[PDB]
């Protein structure tokens, strides 16, 4: 955990930091204050504020850079003032800033520290990169020892080991003020924010963009890389994540990887998932798993009312029960709750699992089916209503069809379907296949519309429907498909050797062939959902895959990959010397 | 698919000689060729990727060259160690395809064999079988004739030869011809002999034993 | 950085075999892997590849519909589930890693042998010296291949020659592993040949000379 944030406003609270993501502010600290944690601090993005402190020495021996992105009094990167006690002999007398090579922006202020010394000996211009910044270092300690012979009149403390080393030099107008020497060849690396040791990307005192383990780099190692054998982008085995301004192989203590950077929490669009020890943020591809409390016993809320309903948006699984009572539907005026808007019931079109029960005794008159509970597949029944019921549908005068289009299971409980005098299709339903264990006696179906009256008007299941029955009218409202299934809709055949969107089958379910396959006639277009399972490529073929275009500039482990299409539209590779891409296979065919 | 055709199939050269191996690909492949080395009974070792790009810690004598169809693998100064079968690999096309290999072996000085005869194990004879082994340790070239004489009678149609691959160090060969019999026929005779005729022998050597 | 194949033995034709490649010394999870087979004593043949994640698998045409490539990134192992095994599938099966470019690291290879014949352990017989001297071990009548013969538990290597085995008149293999020593060292050194036929779980240490 190298990088930690720094205070904004200027007992003792400490951070064992390396890189300070903000300002280092040491204000009102005791004479007997142990500052061993400061010994690892090398970089300060903001400023250093050392005001009114009784400790005899400030030890920051690793501090090499103060970025000065944030500045104290809008003028300084280093502000050292009043670090002395008026009556007590205890006062700041030495600044251990030996390794302070530079201040990227901002100025320097070192005043009113009655016993602080050796500051007048230091060449601040060899530190302060900012040409137009101010340097105020007066009114400090007096009668102090001269800089030890080995420190040529420049030192941070009296000791032979603590002297100020000069790093700044005159830069040639080919360096842009970044050089390790005066010669035009002695220019700095593009990624140094400041000065040099030498020309290499490692020799920087501060990185302009990122620090990938010693070397200042613009980009943190890319997460995907084109694989020549696999003919596609693959996770790069050299990947590092952006934890602050540092490139990190692993994400720190409870930090989830997202996109390419180390993050504190997962975005709404993604979900936390472990894979190979690292916790990454995988995209959901639509809706992410959400858990809502619910109604019934144990819960605060009694019925799905106009106020509580909004707290079920994007909810895929309810950790409780659902109660649709007249009190919530028509609204309770005793505790000033308004009537429920029917268009607001469309928040359950996302619900897939109910841990407990689903009680529906009230429903809008223009809503003739439970079409909102379409995505509902399984009902747990951990908590049960009345005598031990999981599914309760009674006294619903204007319900024509059940509408539970994709329900496959009800783990535990009892069925209750009564007084829905307008309800049909439920007769044909094979409850033995839906409810686990014995359905003997624990099935309640009475006082609804009888089959005789359903058949007479034409209220019967589709011919494409199986022996198991149906949820309502049409091919879509089926429990099981006789032949094939489309998007839940029972179909005769998939579009195998004919049709606009071409398909393939898997467990009697039709799935469309990848957009890149060529529509084949008299034979299958694909034998899988893959861009590689095609019979023919409608555009180009990059190895096993049918592609929209040939790889051109896709980064590989060994550099950018450029390929051109064949006469047979196949992605053949460009010549090694084509740095921009190519028309054909020769060197004469290089692009530029 | 892309066919990889290596040339030659077998190659003989002295230690120090500049050995060259070619590789032509049926279709265009740019510089997407890998070169492998496969010493007897071992997994292939990646020498060159790219087409000229050298793998880490592979001796500097190994070099690659080419683009598109015709390729070259070159060994600056052939070494005894360098004995192996070399392979091609195109990775620009699906499936990835290899060459048939180029068996590179050392052309060295003439070395006469060390002939050895081994009369059947008493434990073998206990099992009711007799095998007489003839050993020809460290010789060059690999071409050697071995005749079996049992009571001066030429025994043809009961023996099996087997030769080791070239030596990693001394670039020699070793042959193992074995005359096998039932304990029966074996006891029914006394003088068993090896008639080794090699290029490095002026006279044909005979290593015999008696029961 | 190493790979270790396992499971390659002997199957009857039409049989089944799950090969296993144990990856160590690297982040197996991050590299696309492949199986490459080598029928005796012929060239190299890419047999199947797998995606780093494992989402995408590719099979060579000869093997499609029969072999199934997989990997368990937790167990740091890779698998080749070969089914409806044809005689033409007898090969040494190398499991190799696709590096940044090329198959950089390869395992030792496991030998699968599709045959209707049953397993028979070798008989180990001493080939004794003399008239430098030479001694050996006759590793007679065994099936399938391979056998590994070491000397003095590995302490002896120089001048050793384990010969390529020969299929005999019978359906069985046999080899001789000989070692050439300085003539003097006969009433001096102890020579033990250690033979191992894994298919028959035969582990024979035979003393030659004393
Ligand atoms: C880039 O990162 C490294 C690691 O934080 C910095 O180097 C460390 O700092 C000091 C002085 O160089 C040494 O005591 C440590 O050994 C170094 N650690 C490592 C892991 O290298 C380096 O200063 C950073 N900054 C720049 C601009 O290069
Ligand atoms: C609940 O539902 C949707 C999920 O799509 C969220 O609404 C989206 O909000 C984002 C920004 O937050 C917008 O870019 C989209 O236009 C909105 N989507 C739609 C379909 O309107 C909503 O934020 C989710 N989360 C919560 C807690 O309400
Ligand atoms: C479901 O009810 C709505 C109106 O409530 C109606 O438009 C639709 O046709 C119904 N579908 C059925 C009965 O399958
Ligand atoms: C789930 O609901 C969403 C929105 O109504 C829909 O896109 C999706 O197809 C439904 N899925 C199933 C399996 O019902
Ligand atoms: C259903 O409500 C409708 C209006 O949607 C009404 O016309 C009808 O009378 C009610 N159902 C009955 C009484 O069966």
């Amino acid at each position: 955990q190298a990088v930690c944030p720094g205070t904004l406003n200027g007992y003792k609270l400490y951070e064992r930091c390396e890189v300070v993501m903000g300002n280092l502010e040491i204000v009102l600290t005791g004479h007997n204050a142990d500052l061993s944690f400061l010994q690892w601090i090398r970089e300060v993005t903001g400023y250093v504020l050392v005001a009114m402190n009784e400790f005899s020495t400030l030890p920051l021996p690793n501090l090499r850079v103060v970025r000065g992105t944030q500045v104290y009094d809008g003028k300084f990167a280093i502000f050292v003032m009043l670090n002395y006690n008026t009556n007590s002999s205890h006062a700041l007398r030495q600044l251990r800033l030996t390794q302070l090579t530079e201040i990227l922006s901002g100025g320097v202020y070192i005043e009113k520290n009655d016993k602080l010394c050796h500051m007048d000996t230091i060449d601040w211009r060899d530190i302060v990169r900012d040409r137009d910044a101010e340097i105020v270092v007066k009114d400090n300690g007096r009668s102090c020892p001269p800089c030890h012979e080995v420190c040529k009149g420049r030192c941070w403390g009296p000791g032979s080991e603590d002297c100020q080393t000069l790093t700044k030099t005159i830069c040639a107008p080919q360096c842009n003020g970044h050089c390790f020497g005066p010669n035009p060849n002695q220019c700095c690396h593009d990624e140094c924010a400041g000065g040099c040791s030498g020309p290499q990307d490692t020799d920087c005192f501060a990185c302009r963009h990122f620090n990938d383990s010693g070397a200042c780099v613009p980009r943190c190692p890319q997460p995907l890389v084109y694989n020549k054998l696999t003919f596609q982008l693959e996770p790069n085995p050299h990947t590092k994540y952006q934890y602050g301004g540092v490139c990190v192989a692993s994400c720190p203590h409870n930090f989830v990887v997202d996109q390419t950077s180390c993050v504190r929490a997962c975005p709404p669009d993604k979900m936390e998932v472990d894979k190979n020890g690292l916790k990454m943020c995988e995209p959901c591809g639509g809706l992410c798993p959400k858990a809502c409390e619910g109604t019934g016993s144990g819960s605060r809320f009694q019925t799905v009312d106009s106020s509580n309903i909004d707290g079920f948006v994007n909810c895929t699984k309810i950790l409780g029960n659902l109660d649709f009572l007249i009190t919530g539907l028509n609204g309770d005026p005793w505790h000033k709750i308004p009537a429920l808007d029917p268009e607001k019931l469309n928040v359950f079109r996302t619900v897939r699992e109910i841990t407990g029960y689903l009680n529906i005794q009230s429903w809008p008159p223009h809503m003739h089916n439970f079409s909102v509970f379409s995505n509902l597949t399984t009902i747990g029944g951990r908590s049960l209503y009345n005598r031990g019921f999981s599914l309760l549908i009674m006294k619903n005068l204007n319900v024509t069809s059940l509408g539970f289009r994709s329900l496959k299971e009800i783990s535990a409980g009892r069925i209750y379907i009564s007084a829905n005098r307008q309800l049909c299709y439920h007769h044909s339903l094979n409850w033995t296949k839906v409810l686990r264990g014995p359905t003997e006696e624990r099935l309640d179906i009475k006082h609804n519309r009888p089959r005789r009256d359903c058949v007479a008007e034409g209220k019967v299941c589709d011919p494409l429907c199986s022996s198991g029955g149906c949820w309502g009218p049409g091919p879509g409202q089926c429990l099981s498909c006789r032949n094939y299934s489309r998007g839940g809709v029972c179909v005769t055949h998939c579009n195998f050797l004919n049709g606009e969107p071409r398909e393939f089958a898997h467990e009697a379910e039709c799935f469309s062939c990848h957009p890149e396959c060529q529509p084949m006639e008299g034979t299958a277009t694909c034998n899988g959902s893959g861009s590689d399972t095609c019979a023919q490529c409608a555009h180009f073929r990059d190895g096993p895959h049918c592609v929209s275009s040939c790889p051109h500039g896709v980064l590989g482990a060994k550099g950018p990959i450029y390929k051109y299409p064949d006469v047979q539209n196949e992605c053949r590779p460009c010549h090694e010397n084509c740095t921009q891409g190519c028309k054909g296979p020769e060197l004469q065919d290089c692009l530029g | 698919d892309i066919q990889m055709t290596q040339s030659p199939s077998s190659l003989s050269a002295s230690v120090g000689d500049r050995v060259t191996i070619t590789c032509r690909a049926s279709q265009g492949i740019s510089n997407w060729l890998a070169w492998y080395q496969q010493k007897p009974g071992k997994a292939p070792k990646l020498l060159i990727y790219g087409a000229s790009s050298l793998q880490s810690g592979v001796p500097s004598r190994f070099s690659g060259s080419g683009s598109g169809t015709d390729f070259t693998l070159t060994i600056s100064s052939l070494q005894p160690e360098d004995f192996a079968v070399y392979y091609c690999q195109q990775y620009s096309s699906f499936p990835t395809t290899f060459g048939q290999g180029t068996k590179v072996e050392i052309k060295r000085t003439v070395a006469a064999p060390s002939v050895f005869i081994f009369p059947p194990s008493d434990e073998q004879l206990k099992s009711g079988t007799a095998s007489v082994v003839c050993l020809l340790n460290n010789f060059y070239p690999r071409e050697a004739k071995v005749q079996w004489k049992v009571d001066n009678a030429l025994q043809s149609g009961n023996s099996q030869e087997s030769v080791t691959e070239q030596d990693s160090k001394d670039s020699t060969y070793s042959l193992s011809s074995t005359l096998t019999l039932s304990k029966a026929d074996y006891e029914k005779h006394k003088v068993y002999a090896c008639e080794v005729t090699h290029q490095g022998l002026s006279s044909p050597v005979t290593k015999s034993f008696n029961r | 950085v190493q790979l270790v194949e396992s499971g390659g033995g002997l199957v009857q034709p039409g049989g089944s075999l799950r090969l296993s490649c144990a990856a160590s010394g690297f982040t197996f999870s991050s590299y696309a892997m492949s199986w490459v087979r080598q029928a005796p004593g012929k060239g190299l043949e890419w047999v199947s590849a797998i995606n780093s994640q494992g989402k995408s698998t590719y099979y060579a045409d000869s093997v499609k519909g029969r072999f199934t490539i997989s990997r368990d990134n937790s167990k740091n192992t890779l698998y080749l589930q070969m089914n409806s095994l044809r005689a033409e599938d007898t090969a040494v099966y190398y499991c190799a890693r696709w590096g940044d470019e090329g198959f950089d690291i390869w395992g030792q290879g496991t030998l699968v042998t599709v045959s209707s014949a049953s397993t028979k352990g070798p008989s180990v017989f001493p080939l004794a010296p003399s008239s430098t001297a030479a001694l050996g071990c006759l590793v007679k009548d065994y099936f399938p291949e391979p056998v590994t013969v070491s000397w003095n538990s590995g302490a002896l290597t120089s001048g050793v020659h384990t010969f390529p085995a020969v299929l005999q008149s019978s359906g069985l293999y046999s080899l001789s592993s000989v070692v050439t020593v300085p003539s003097s060292s006969l009433g001096t050194q102890t020579y033990i040949c250690n033979v191992n036929h894994k298919p028959s779980n035969t582990k024979v240490d035979k003393k030659v000379e004393p």
